[PDB]
């Protein structure tokens, strides 16, 4: 839930 | 005098750190967009999603960013991103041509009256608040590419930002903060003795004014028409009403 999240955790 | 072994260590690894903010790019969608003679809102939010992504790898690749917690990642990276474009918007600006020349693609120029298409009533307002911004940053640490991303990393450790709750987060962002300043201190030293004070003197201004810059920055595509085909990344810093 949120693109910026995505790119953190992968 | 020059630098220590030490400092120097550091400097490679903010080096490697950076090293993909100049890369050629990969996609041909992207270098397509780049290479537009004009670009409308839309192009814009594109190019900023080239910028933004690689501001987060470069995030990635920190070792500091990496002591600490994830929501305090997201925190900074959420608070500090539209600053730092600003920041690498004033190193790849040509203040005579009027445009924004990118390292990674020569031939390729982004019209400053791209403004013109932006929030109305606030996109005059802006333009004279990023050229403030950038004159208040002098030639010499403008252009020095070590300069502006130890300056970056200033920025992206702000322990004054939404979400920042964790005093573990708190106090480790203060300290690299800290940390990183003093290694500017040095560093603008080792490289122009000459004006050093002044110039490190000057950067905290310079930051306020992009702190309010980019601060009104963030519904400058409202009522520029349709984003709806638009990188979404962007739109997650940028209000739309699409
Ligand atoms: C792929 C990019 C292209 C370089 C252009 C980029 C530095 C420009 C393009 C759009 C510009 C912003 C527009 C909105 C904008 C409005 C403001 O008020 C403050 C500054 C920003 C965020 C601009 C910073 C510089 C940007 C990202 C790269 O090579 O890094």
């Amino acid at each position: 839930k949120s693109l910026l999240q995505q790119l953190l955790t992968e | 005098y020059t630098l220590s072994e030490k400092d120097l260590k550091e400097l490679d690894s903010i080096r490697d750190s950076f090293q993909c903010m100049n890369e050629p790019l990969d996609n041909d969608q992207q270098a397509s967009t780049l290479a537009k003679k004009e670009h409308n809102p839309t192009d814009i939010l594109n190019v900023m999603d080239i910028t933004m992504r690689r501001l987060v790898k470069m995030a990635k690749r920190l070792g500091a960013f990496n002591e600490i917690s994830e929501a305090g990642k997201f925190s900074l990276l959420k608070g500090g991103m539209i600053e730092m474009l600003t920041i690498r918007g004033v190193t790849v600006f040509n203040a005579d041509k009027g445009v924004w020349q990118t390292p990674v693609d020569g031939h390729s120029q982004i019209s400053f009256n791209m403004f013109d298409k932006l929030r109305p009533d606030i996109k005059d307002t802006q333009k004279k608040g990023f050229l403030h911004f950038f004159n208040l940053l002098h030639s010499d640490v403008r252009k020095n590419d070590l300069a502006i991303d130890i300056i970056v990393l200033m920025v992206l450790f702000d322990s004054k930002r939404e979400g920042l709750v964790s005093q573990q987060d708190k106090e480790t962002v203060e300290k690299l903060h800290r940390n990183y300043e003093s290694l500017l201190h040095r560093y603008l030293y080792s490289i122009h003795k000459e004006e050093a004070e002044q110039r490190f003197a000057s950067i905290p201004k310079a930051l306020v004014a992009l702190r309010k810059v980019a601060e009104n920055a963030v519904t400058l595509f409202l009522g520029a028409g349709n984003t709806t085909e638009a990188a979404s990344l962007p739109k997650e810093f940028f209000a739309t009403n699409y």
